[PDB]
């Protein structure tokens, strides 16, 4: 099918880019997901867990501090930067704190999952799409980012 | 001797900048926000698979004529 069959660029480790142009609702659905800084955590909660709570993204961040105390300082977005591990680990568990490609990065390897963030422009057309981990499209965890300020969770048309 | 690489954009689109390898990553990253308007902390630099760090020389990661780095985005929502 076509999401199986985009090219992907590899990146660093297993992070990979693709570019193709396509609408985001023709081979997905849109799970919308609250404005309220943790919409990343929703995202990724609507899909990784069978039971969705407005807190359920408290689970995904208790993984995140398990995961950027075993992979943050070997991660590539995380380079020039300056802050170490401890300093990111209190800011990014603030709550409505964002999150995004450093936190798939991280929770990819902590949870051996693929998660694919897919780039949207206003007209709801793809521009680019990471992928952390090595699964395939249709196997992977598919966040829409919107605006570049938003993620809703996206589900594979069957 | 300055050198013409390619960087590949967000978009995935490949365009020339004239470099030199003795000059830090930082300098390429401030070259690559003139032209696609962005800001630096908004994305990182990539060369055959290993992430660039901003204050060591392009020169550190071999880059030669034609070759091509890749913009990759830091994702905030």
């Amino acid at each position: 099918d076509f999401l199986d069959s985009l090219i992907w660029e590899r990146v660093v480790d297993d992070q990979y880019v693709t570019n193709p142009t396509f609408c985001i609702s023709d081979y997905f659905e849109i799970v919308r997901q609250p404005g309220d800084g943790n919409c990343f955590y929703h995202s990724i909660a609507e899909l990784f867990f069978d039971v969705k709570t407005p807190f359920s993204f408290r689970k995904v961040k208790e993984h995140l501090r398990l995961a950027a105390d075993a992979f943050y300082d070997t991660e590539p977005e995380a380079i020039g930067t300056g802050v170490t591990k401890e300093e990111y680990i209190q800011a990014a568990m603030k709550d409505n704190e964002w999150g995004g490609s450093l936190e798939a990065s991280m929770l990819s390897k902590q949870l051996q999952i693929t998660i694919i963030l897919w780039v949207v422009n206003q007209t709801e057309q793809v521009t680019a799409a990471i992928k952390f981990g090595p699964g395939r499209v249709s196997t992977a965890l598919n966040l829409m980012h919107v605006g570049r300020t938003h993620f809703d969770a996206l589900r594979v048309i069957n | 001797a300055t050198l013409n690489i390619l960087v590949r954009n967000d978009k995935g689109r490949s365009s020339s900048y004239e470099v030199q390898l003795t000059q830090t990553v930082a300098v390429l990253k401030q070259q690559v926000c003139q032209r696609e308007r962005v800001q630096a902390d908004q994305f990182w630099l990539s060369f055959e698979g290993k992430p660039m760090d901003d204050e060591h020389p392009l020169g550190e990661y071999g880059l030669t004529t034609g070759c091509t780095v890749f913009m990759n985005l830091r994702l905030r929502g």
